[PDB]
């Protein structure tokens, strides 16, 4: 309780100046990672979307839950299964039967989904 | 008599008086607030970033394996449609339009 | 007592700046007068940090130890060109000459 | 007549201590009676008739004598209450030079330290008056009874001096004003020292209570700045973490 | 006889009276000699008795057993006293008759001469005034000046205390915001 002694606070304070200091500084840190992420995701989940014009929404159909939108509008679209035998769904240009056994050998036989991707949006912009 | 404190004990009960305690844990009680709100905005929104990482890490692990690759530090867009070697490299320069852009893409994709 | 001040002159827009005023021979604080202007308050700080002002642009501080103030500005603006004034009381007793702040838009 | 006055030893220390005072002071030279006088250790009536006289003389100058002595020394112890005056015999006082000589003896003797612790009880007075004469601040406290003692004492032989000299007959006149003025110098003159001996005391004590007020000063405006600087960083600490945030949430918030 | 009763009367002895300085001088004398001297030597007899009884009283106790020279030694002291006051006086022979078996003409006289000289000096008292303002001057002087130290130190202490005080309380404060602050960190 003597002033001889504010040596020792002005560690104390010093210490605390500056843990303070990064508890805030960490937080700091974590807010800039955070906003990083989605910026990033943001433009990704649009400019792909640019360059292709290629949208990737959730299916109508609890089997086929992906639907892969081609275009400015909802114009062309084909819906597919995540896994299994069966996974071609509903696309609503209405591809016939032989053409839908077409792009199913592309996903599961082929394995190969770009490749699935062009045929398909072939056949539906060629639908319209 | 001067290089000296006037009144020192009025200078330190003055150095006591403000300093404002309940203005600080104040200020972090709002720290902590506004930490929990981020987290609820990360998180409600980290279902919708598992949904736009799934989202896009299914359109990119989809995307990405169509082979096609942002490169924006080069203001590019590459496409490994073959993984051989050969690769195509598009400028994401204003000039080109978006018709004659999709429609070249489409093109090297369906070779 | 005497009050220097210290730190102005011509600024462009957008920059920082800082003004100090040491006092030789309890509160510290700012006025300014803007061209054709009244006198208008900036802000005070008395020997212990308490803080009476003005917007975020403008921080005021002290050194006690070396019995100065500092004013701070930030994205300097040309509504901030005027003459700066320290003052201090024993609490106006004393008056800095008044140092210019000159923002170039 | 509590003392061992017939031990042999007794008997030789004393009359050693008595011929030492006698011969110390002079006896035989102020009176040749005993010219060169060594122990005796069988006197002379005479000779103790001497010897009384003197010693007495020594405590009772003035005193007179008649012309037969062994007459007055029984009175004269009386007067000056001795304490074994019960073991004398009026009677054996005229001769004392037969038998009980042994007591007479003894009371020499008792006479002889008597003297000698007299000489001592005065002359520590005289002493001690010159020493009142002359006679930290918290250390040494009642001083100023010792210079009023002083005062009292000094104006006391200033009184009895002058006085030697009013009565006086060859000296009065020049040696008189002069005098007194020159006694009165040393007055204000020692005070002085006094008063300047403190003035410069006070003030190096004002450089003791200076140099330590000063450096609390300044450690306390040490205190006082280092303070006011760790509250000022907390606070810029503080405000930051309160903008970042709020801008972090600023761009986030647009779902289009 | 009359006139010397009159004087050592004027002069504030009531002990001085034609009766007992007459024929009839007896033991008496000693306390009017104690209260003359006491009066002009302004001492105390029985003080200066008192340290000539004592050498050194704390280990060594032989003065208690020796009666046999104390009385003794304070009657003759108490008459030396007496002594060289009539030597000063022009009476060079005390002869311890003046005490113990006084007479009326004997010690009358000289304490006359005594009283004489007691009235003159206190007429020439009055000359030394400035003395007794100097005196007290001087003697002030040292008061004032040993005041003013004590002054200053007492307030020096004070000045430190109560900044002492204050700055306790400030570290407590600063303790107190510290611990508050530590809960909402870790
Ligand atoms: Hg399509
Ligand atoms: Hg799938
Ligand atoms: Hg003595
Ligand atoms: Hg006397
Ligand atoms: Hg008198
Ligand atoms: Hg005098």
């Amino acid at each position: 309780a003597s002033i001889d002694a504010f040596s020792d606070l002005e560690r104390r304070m010093d210490g605390f100046q500056k843990d303070v200091a990064q508890v805030l500084a960490r937080q700091q840190n974590h807010a800039r990672q955070q906003l990083q992420q989605f910026q990033a995701e943001m433009r990704q989940v649009a400019l792909y979307e640019r360059l292709l014009q290629l949208r990737v929404l959730p299916g109508a159909s609890d089997v086929h839950d992906v639907r892969f939108v081609f275009g400015d509008d909802s114009r062309c679209w084909i819906e597919v299964a995540m896994h299994g035998d069966h996974v071609i769904g509903n696309s609503h240009p209405a591809l016939d039967p032989k053409s839908r056994a077409t792009l199913e050998h592309v996903l599961t036989v082929q394995g190969d989904l770009a490749a699935f991707l062009v045929v398909a949006r072939d056949m539906l912009l060629a639908s319209l | 008599k001067d290089n000296l404190l006037d009144n020192p004990v009025e200078f330190l009960k003055e150095v006591r008086e403000s300093f404002d305690i309940q203005q600080d844990v104040d200020a972090m009680k709002r720290i902590r607030h506004d930490l929990d709100v981020i987290k609820e905005e990360s998180e409600a929104r980290i279902s919708k970033e598992h949904s736009k990482v799934s989202e896009s890490n299914k359109k990119l692990k989809l995307y990405r394996s169509l082979g096609v690759i942002l490169d924006l530090e080069n203001d590019q867009v590459l496409i490994n449609r073959k993984n051989d070697g050969n690769i195509d490299i598009l400028p994401l320069d204003n000039n080109l339009s978006d018709f004659y852009k999709t429609k070249y893409i489409w093109e090297r994709l369906g070779k | 007592v005497q009050l220097v001040e210290s730190g102005g002159g011509l600024v462009h827009p957008g920059g920082s700046l800082r003004l100090s005023c040491a006092a030789s021979g309890h509160a510290v604080a700012w006025f300014r007068q803007a061209p054709g202007k009244e006198r208008d308050f900036v802000a005070s700080i008395n020997a212990v940090g308490l803080v009476r002002n003005v917007l975020g642009r403008f921080s005021i501080s002290r050194d006690f130890a070396k019995n100065e103030v500092y004013l701070q500005m930030n994205s300097l603006e040309p509504e901030d060109t005027a003459v700066y004034y320290c003052a201090a009381r024993y609490y106006y007793d004393y008056w800095g000459q008044g140092t210019q702040v000159t923002v170039s838009s | 007549d509590p003392r061992p006055l017939r031990d042999k030893n007794f008997q030789s220390a004393i009359q050693e201590e008595i011929y030492d005072y006698l011969k110390k002071n002079k006896f035989d030279i102020e009176t040749n009676h005993p010219i060169s006088i060594k122990f005796l250790k069988q006197p002379t009536q005479k000779g103790f008739i001497i010897i009384f006289k003197w010693l007495y003389l020594r405590l009772d100058p003035g005193y007179g004598f008649t012309k037969s002595i062994e007459n007055e020394i029984y009175q004269i112890l009386k007067n000056l209450r001795y304490p074994f005056l019960e073991s004398i015999n009026k009677s054996q006082i005229s001769a004392v030079g037969g038998s009980n000589w042994h007591k007479f003896l003894g009371m020499l003797h008792w006479m002889v330290r008597t003297n000698i612790k007299l000489d001592m009880c005065l002359n520590k007075v005289d002493r001690s008056l010159i020493n009142q004469n002359t006679q930290t601040l918290d250390e040494q406290d009642q001083r100023q009874e010792r210079y009023e003692l002083m005062v009292e004492k000094l104006l006391i032989d200033y009184f009895t001096e002058s006085y030697k000299s009013f009565l006086k007959l060859e000296d009065n006149y020049e040696p008189s004003m002069q005098e007194l003025k020159l006694g009165f110098e040393k007055f204000v003159h020692i005070i002085n020292t006094d008063v300047t001996s403190t003035e410069l005391k006070l003030e190096e004590l004002k450089v003791d209570l200076n140099r330590k007020r000063y450096k609390l000063h300044q450690q306390v405006i040490h205190v006082i700045d280092i303070t006011s600087k760790f509250k000022i960083n907390i606070q810029s600490s503080l405000e930051n973490s309160e903008n970042e945030l709020g801008n972090v949430i600023e761009e986030l918030r647009n779902l289009e | 006889l009359q006139e010397l009763v009159i004087c050592l009367q004027s002069c504030d002895f009531a002990l001085a009276t034609q009766e007992n300085i007459s024929r009839p001088t007896s033991d008496y004398m000693v306390t009017l000699y104690k209260q003359i001297i006491e009066n002009f030597m302004g001492i105390s007899v029985e003080s200066l008795l008192n340290s000539s009884n004592q050498e050194t009283g704390d280990g060594h106790l032989q003065e208690e057993n020796e009666n046999i020279y104390l009385d003794t030694l304070n009657v003759l002291v108490l008459n030396k006293i007496c002594f060289k006051f009539f030597e000063n006086i022009g009476v060079q022979d005390f002869n311890m008759t003046d005490l113990y078996k006084p007479e009326a003409q004997r010690t009358q006289r000289l304490l006359s001469a005594v009283v004489n000289y007691a009235r003159f000096r206190e007429e020439r008292m009055f000359d030394c005034n400035s003395f007794i303002l100097q005196m007290e001057s001087l003697l002030g002087q040292i008061n004032k000046l040993n005041d003013e130290i004590k002054q200053l130190q007492k307030d020096f202490e004070v000045e430190v205390k109560e900044i002492e005080i204050e700055y306790s309380l400030l570290s407590g404060h600063i303790n107190k915001y510290m611990n508050e602050m530590l809960e909402y960190m870790q």
